[PDB]
RNA sequence: AGUAAGGUCAGCUAAAAGCUAUCGGGCCCAUACCCCGAAAAUGUUGGUUCCUUCCCGUACUACCA
RNA sequence: CAGAGUGUAGCUUAACACAAAGCACCCAACUUACACUUAGGAGAUUUCAACUUAACUUGACCGCUCUGACCA
């Protein structure tokens, strides 16, 4: 009750963050860095898979808040070869590009060239390490086209 | 109106400005367990246990049994550890215990629960009947 | 909707304690809630909170 | 004319965006096909017995690993914080300035180690590159 | 292990025949009632005597 | 001033060029996992197309129908047999040099397979002593400007390095033998960073024989026994 | 290092047969 | 002042079409007519999947002493 | 090289005995991944002598950390 020492005992929403019904990018401090997204790119997906959930593993028992784990989408390429006494390049292979990004915020200064030098030890044999700074850019062309925005924009030119 | 409380009102420890650091009970387990473990903990505001919960005397009740036996622990724990070095060396406990087909002999169980527990239980079980409250008051 | 036997009052068996349209009170000992979230006493005693 | 056009703009911008699927997750219809589907060969006790036992030692294994890796991560620690801390007895200017971000640091590109060393003498042969990405848009 | 709990539930079920608690409940989550461990540990008590569901209270 | 005289060492380190080999358990580890791969996965397109190779011969040697056979002119088999004779005819590069058996510790060369560590010889009161490179610190400059200036300052190399971060990983404090301590000096500080050898090396010249890049097992055979044990703190050999 | 996470499989519930490879980049080295 | 209703190609109607306006051809010595081909929109806001905010214009009442 | 403090696997003022506990950690399955759950694994009282008893109290011997010596 109001009046009674055991006043306001049941409060639950004071220790929960707010149930809301896209993200600013967080800028680190002097000593901080801000929203960072490392996207290993290999031609192995199950390497990429494996080596992903170890970094996301690692961070979470390091106690850095990964913001996001998702993939890019899977570049084909065929790769084509001359025939020896001819002037035609066959198909000689197809080859499938896989991009895994972890999203982390909040690394610290100090801490961060210990992170970067694990994960680079770490790194797999044919799996390209990439951290760079999240952007909108990045954010936008992980959506599809839209040609019909394209044509009006054209036209609005 | 407001009154200040009496002693340290729940969750009065816990930080609000780092609520997104602090670790979650991600586990009903775990939050149950903390639940259980503060309910046991005596409060001062009114509690289910204060009209619901036994009242005995604050006073210790008096021993009148045979003193303890001595038992070497220092002995004691590494032949123990010595006979579950050998149980888990021997193979066939480790296939067994992998392919759920073990089991244990109860008449030895029964007897070293005897030899070292049984005396406890044995008291418990009494004090739950009620003889040490009727027999020795 | 409120409470119809305060702290140390004398209830019988299926007495109302206490009708709310959100849980405000919930059932303890030897009390039940009804489908409207109705508590009421299942058993002749002290009511207490 | 130039209203209507900006009224479509703000319309398909209003309009939700699609991601791009994933291929990776994306099950063709070549699995769904039943003519891949192979007969099933059981395993026998001794092989089922030493794959216990090979998951066994390998858990004790990686369990070993990630001991090492905490016990490095924690000794990396230590250094750089008592270093930090000499830096900042010794001269609190320096200290400052090395405690702040790096922005040259996350340009970061790194690639693993290969399987065997390049052959100075290897010749690559001639080809040509074709990308077939499928490319996903959104209308309407 | 599961084999541990099946013979805890087993002396478990021997010492309540010696105790008289000839009926209990049990109030596993559904995880826990899932879970093989918990089924060997209740068909190990249901076999030795230990009944899982208590007679209901005669109100007459 | 101050009695203790400001160094900033640079640790340049050679990642490897190779993958570490694995060991037994974990070869049995792969060969398991490449077995149950097998076991569940599906048909392949080479499979499918053996399987239908094999069932068409067999209805050619049965029945009349033959369908030409275009795809079993070239069979699977007979792919398989020349992509084999071509991986003969290729050859792989060599994963031990020439270093590795010269125990030539000047070259990069030598222990593609693990980390490597640059250090190098300087004489100090008449007394040679192998430490990590390193420079005197200077006013309007910081501890990470003087780690990169002994890139500089060192004779003839041509590499970039890659620098982590702007806080030392390690520091190492020294007093001099009783020949030049006074009050001003009492002695000497040294920091150290690590760096990441991209590319490059030292020329002809500097390949003198003053700088070695040797491993954490073998660091101690050139540093001092406290030298040494400030350096492993921070040198990993994961 | 690299055996930390080289050793994996296809964790797809329905996925053909996958031969290793060893691939050749241009300057010589292998994957 | 308070009640109701409308806003659709450049114009006018309809349930996303029709006739003109317009562009590009054909016939013509050349225009007009005619023939062929086109581009050409739901005033607007936020929703639901028909309401609603705002703006423009429209109609009626604004009385009995 | 010496002087101090110093002692359970990662942490604990866990261990009265009935007993070396709880938590932390890793692998396997689900999960894009994380997480939950299910199913498995690894652990310690540094070593001795003192009502023998003592992880526990007292001393040596060890191990750890500082402090001085040495020091490029
Ligand atoms: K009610």
């Amino acid at each position: 009750y109001k009046t009674k020492p055991t006043h306001g005992i049941g409060k639950y929403k004071h220790l929960i963050k707010a149930e809301e019904p896209v993200r600013a990018i967080n800028l680190g401090t002097d000593y901080e860095y801000g929203v960072l997204n490392i996207h290993l790119t290999a031609y192995d997906m199950t390497l990429a898979e494996s080596y992903a959930q170890y970094v996301h593993n690692l961070c979470n028992s390091l106690s850095i808040k990964v913001e996001e784990s998702y993939a890019m989408p899977t570049k084909t390429i065929e790769v084509l070869q001359l025939q020896d006494q001819g002037s035609k390049m066959l198909l000689d292979s197809v080859l499938t590009t896989h991009e895994r990004v972890v999203q982390i915020s909040g690394l610290s200064a100090t801490f961060a060239e210990i992170f970067l030098e694990i994960i680079q030890s770490s790194l797999p044999e044919g799996v390209r390490l990439s951290v760079k700074e999240h952007t909108e850019e990045d954010f936008k062309g992980r959506f599809k086209a839209r040609p019909e925005l394209e044509e009006l924009l054209a036209k609005l030119k | 109106r407001r009154t200040p409380p009496l002693g340290p009102m729940p969750n009065s420890d816990i930080d609000l400005s780092n609520l997104e650091r602090l670790e979650k009970y991600r586990s009903f387990d775990r939050y149950r367990r903390r639940a259980e473990q503060e309910a046991q903990a005596p409060h001062w505001w009114r509690t289910y246990r204060e009209y619901f919960g036994e009242k005995t005397d604050p006073k210790e009740k008096i021993d009148i049994g045979l003193p303890p036996p001595k038992v070497s622990r220092t002995q004691q724990l590494l032949e123990r550890k010595q006979a579950i070095q050998e149980l888990r060396a021997n193979v066939e406990e480790e296939r067994a215990a992998r392919l759920r087909t073990a089991s244990v002999p109860l008449d030895a169980v029964r007897a070293e629960w005897e030899r070292t527990c049984g005396p406890y239980h044995k008291q418990r079980l009494a004090e739950y009947y009620g003889l040490y409250r009727d027999l020795f008051h | 909707q409120g409470i119809k036997k305060m702290e140390g009052h004398y209830v019988h068996a299926g007495n109302i304690i206490a009708t709310q349209r959100h849980f405000r009170w919930h059932p303890g000992a030897h009390v039940g809630v009804g489908k409207n979230k109705c508590l009421y006493a299942l058993e002749e005693g002290i009511v207490r909170y | 004319a130039k209203e209507r056009l900006k009224r479509k703009i703000r319309k398909l911008e209003k309009a939700t965006q699609e991601l791009i699927p994933i291929e990776d997750f994306i099950t063709p219809l070549k699995f769904l096909d039943k003519a891949r589907e192979r007969p099933q060969v059981e395993l026998t006790f001794e092989e089922t017995e030493r794959r216990a036992l090979l998951l066994k030692k390998w858990s004790l294994y990686k369990q070993q690993e990630r001991k090492m890796e905490r016990d490095t991560i924690r000794a990396m620690l230590e250094a750089q914080q008592e270093a930090l801390e000499e830096l900042q007895l010794e001269s609190p200017k320096l200290h400052a300035e090395a405690i702040k971000r790096d922005p040259n640091l996350f340009p970061f590109e790194k690639e693993g180690p290969h399987y065997t060393p390049p052959i100075p003498n290897y010749q690559p042969p001639e080809g040509r590159y074709n990308d077939i990405t499928k490319v996903y848009t959104q209308v309407e | 292990n599961v084999v541990a709990c099946e013979s805890i539930g087993r002396v478990l079920a021997q010492r309540c025949l010696e105790a008289g608690i000839n009926f209990m409940v049990y109030q596993p989550t559904p995880w826990e009632a899932a879970s093989d461990s918990m089924k060997r540990l209740q068909s190990a008590m249901t076999e030795g005597g230990v009944v899982l569901r208590e007679p209901q209270r005669i109100y007459e | 001033g101050s009695p203790w005289r400001l160094l900033g060492a640079l640790c340049l380190q050679r990642p490897p060029v190779v993958s570490k080999p694995l060991t037994p358990l974990q070869e049995e580890m792969a060969s398991l996992l490449q077995q149950i791969e097998i076991e569940r996965s599906l048909y392949s397109d080479h499979e499918l197309r053996a399987l239908d190779e094999n069932q068409r011969l067999a209805k050619k040697k049965a029945d009349l129908h033959d369908e030409e056979d275009e795809q079993d002119i070239l069979l699977a088999q007979d792919l398989e047999d020349m992509w084999e004779q071509k991986f003969l005819q290729f050859k792989l590069g060599a994963r031990i040099t020439e270093a590795d058996e010269k125990n030539d510790r000047t070259s990069l060369n030598r222990k593609l397979d693990r980390n490597l560590v640059l250090l190098v010889r300087e004489k100090f009161g008449d007394q040679d002593v192998w430490i990590l490179p390193q420079a005197e610190w200077q006013p309007g400059e910081t501890l990470r400007g003087t780690a990169e200036r002994t890139l500089a300052t060192l004779s003839e190399n041509n590499m970039e390095a890659k620098f982590l971060g702007n806080a030392p990983c390690g520091h190492y404090t020294f007093k001099f033998p009783q020949a030049m301590r006074t009050e001003s000096n009492l002695g000497a500080k040294v920091f150290f960073f690590k760096a990441l050898l991209l590319t490059g090396d030292f020329s002809q010249a500097g390949n003198k024989g003053h700088h070695v890049w040797v491993t954490k097992d073998e660091l101690g055979d050139y540093l001092k026994p406290k030298y040494l044990a400030q350096v492993r703190r921070f040198v990993s050999d994961l | 290092d690299s055996s930390r996470a080289s050793l994996t499989r296809v964790h797809r519930q329905a996925y053909a047969r996958l031969y290793p490879v060893l691939l050749v980049k241009q300057d010589g080295s292998t994957i």
